[PDB]
């Protein structure tokens, strides 16, 4: 799953 | 006529907005309301402060989470759209990118993106310019674009870091740098970059960006098959999401998504499935069904074997353009078929992933 | 002194040779070897006249191969390495660079690359800038880093496009190209270019160009599984290269290792085995040790499955820095093995594809 | 396989 980019 | 009264005071709005000052943001946005109630009919005025009414909306909600005053905004701001010049363009087309990245409307918000980029020698401030560099970075990394996010997040993270009290983007750009590392299984070059954001987000006493740190940081130890330290992370950081009005944040499914992985890699079945539950039903009340198929995959994977879902669920991701999506889970179900030694359909998810990361290098 | 009048005749020397006009070239190393006898001890324009003479060999070894005086060139080169500045460094670090790409040298020809991209902004010939972004595409597609091998390939198509009888260049930039849109799986967008290159070939009557044409054209066959017509297109250019005194050059290897790579597949077991014989014994006379391997992986796949011995050939090709041999190899075994149900060891393999697109991916 | 680059 993708990073928390926020 | 003063139409410059108004247009320094808008531009001083997006200042604060900024900066998260949302203090100063809504003290400026009454000053503009209180002088565009006492202004001629200036259609590009009016333009530009539904614009920054649309942004001053997309502040807010990232603070304060929905239980849509956003829709309403969006229908004025797309009711002219002809005749646009100049920076009045780029805030259109950059604005209009941020909303569609919202949506999960991945391949609108690059289009947008790049009509607002040919304008960018009109930005002379260069806060702005690193505002669009970060965002353009973003949305690089979650469609996997690792060069051309390193190449917008490092223009983006020098700026922010050349000025002061933009630390909240300070602490997103570190997000981004980190999660390019990562993607490039460089774990040990992207524990630096989120310990730093967990740090500052610790100053400011950011809930959420201090859960978004743990989160990023789980991926690490996720990825370093650290599922002890990584389902630790991933727990403080529901933790803090839920403890300070955010268990009501599409985001927060990010994190439920990777415990649930981790536990049931853990062999931890019972605890696995009480994790699914909870993240899936959290998915449909949101409303979120991209997040929600994403915990249908797990649990058609280790509890069902349900093989045709899971590719029913791929192409439906594909679809969505979240192809690194499609390689994550399909990386997932091949590792698990492959420890149960049903090396024949383990084989159909590593092709899937070969499939996906060729999409994902096939840019544009 | 006349010391300009020996600078101005080797950088004419230098332009010849671009042009690959051998005649000129040759009648230019005379007047120059004439002109040095009477001469004051000039260090820096001896070390330029060396360096043309390998530059100058380096063509003639190109047009005719060997049945060393390159290595004595090289002694020579290396013999004055301190104290160099402005455009002779740049040519010193790029003609290395070149000569290190003949011999395998994959990590020292680009960091010799590297070094002369330093100088660019010395360069005010745009032919000659051209001939460094063809040459440093050139290894970068070697190492299958597309994104960088397309941002140099496009910066000297357009200048020898811009310039005339540099046609040579333009075929081999021609291949370059497609052979990028090959690895972003964009067979029908690498055919024009090939054909484009043939062409142009065929005009000037170079035969390893036509055949090197047909190489490509047999490699996206190859990709769209024709076997049958890549077979074809692999048959007419070893035919090209032996009837025309190439015979004995190493890149007739490639096209024998993936002729005997095709029959293979298109189950044709007995030509298949008199090809691979053919390309392992001329390997061993050309002392490639390299190609050998290849065919040695091919043989041990297809007619031995010695698998033990394919782990380390691929290890052996990781070391050489071929990443994407690598993962053209192991997606051979893969593929054989997952036709053949032995999905066990099929997955083995995958993964050795997946672990070579990552490293691929790393870049620097 | 590498392709000919020249």
């Amino acid at each position: 799953s993708r990073g928390h980019t926020s | 006529i003063s139409s410059s009264k108004v247009g320094v005071k808008i531009n001083e709005w997006y200042k604060y907005i900024r900066l998260f000052s949302v203090p100063d943001s809504e003290i400026l946005k009454a000053e503009v309301e209180e002088e565009i109630r006492h202004m001629k009919e200036d259609h590009d005025l009016l333009l530009y402060y539904s614009l920054m009414c649309f942004r001053h909306q997309l502040m807010l909600d990232y603070l304060e989470p929905k239980t849509p005053k956003i829709s309403d905004l969006l229908e004025k701001i797309e009711s002219s759209q002809t005749d646009l010049k100049g920076i009045l363009e780029y805030y259109f087309n950059f604005f209009r990118g941020m909303y569609e990245f919202e949506q999960y409307e991945y391949l609108n918000a690059i289009s947008f993106y790049k009509q607002a980029e040919r304008k960018l020698s009109l930005v002379a401030d260069e806060i702005e310019r690193a505002e669009f560099h970060y965002k353009v970075a973003e949305i690089y990394y979650h469609m996997k674009q690792t060069h051309m996010s390193m190449h917008h997040i490092v223009q983006a993270i020098d700026s922010y870091k050349a000025h002061e009290n933009y630390t909240v983007r300070v602490i997103q750009c570190s997000f981004v740098i980190g999660l390019n590392y990562l993607d490039m299984d460089y774990p040990e070059k992207a524990i630096p970059h989120f310990k730093n954001a967990l740090d500052k987000a610790r100053e400011i006493d950011m809930s959420r960006l201090i859960g978004s740190s743990l989160y990023n940081l789980g991926l690490c130890s996720f990825a370093e098959e650290a599922y002890e330290k990584a389902s630790e992370y991933f727990k403080e950081g529901i933790r803090v999401y839920q403890d300070n009005g955010y268990e009501h944040s599409n985001r927060i499914l990010d994190i439920l998504l990777m415990l649930t992985k981790t536990t049931f890699k853990m062999r931890n079945h019972s605890e696995g499935i009480s994790w699914c539950a909870h993240g899936l039903s959290l998915s449909k009340n949101l409303n979120d069904e991209i997040m929600a198929k994403m915990f249908e995959f797990i649990h058609a994977l280790y509890v069902d074997n349900d093989n045709e879902k899971l590719n029913s669920i791929l192409n439906y991701l594909e679809l969505k353009s979240m192809l690194s999506d499609v390689e994550d889970l399909a990386s997932d179900a091949a590792k698990y078929y492959n420890e149960k030694e049903d090396h024949k359909v383990a084989v159909a998810y590593y092709e899937k992933v070969l499939y996906a990361r060729k999409q994902i290098q096939r840019g544009d």
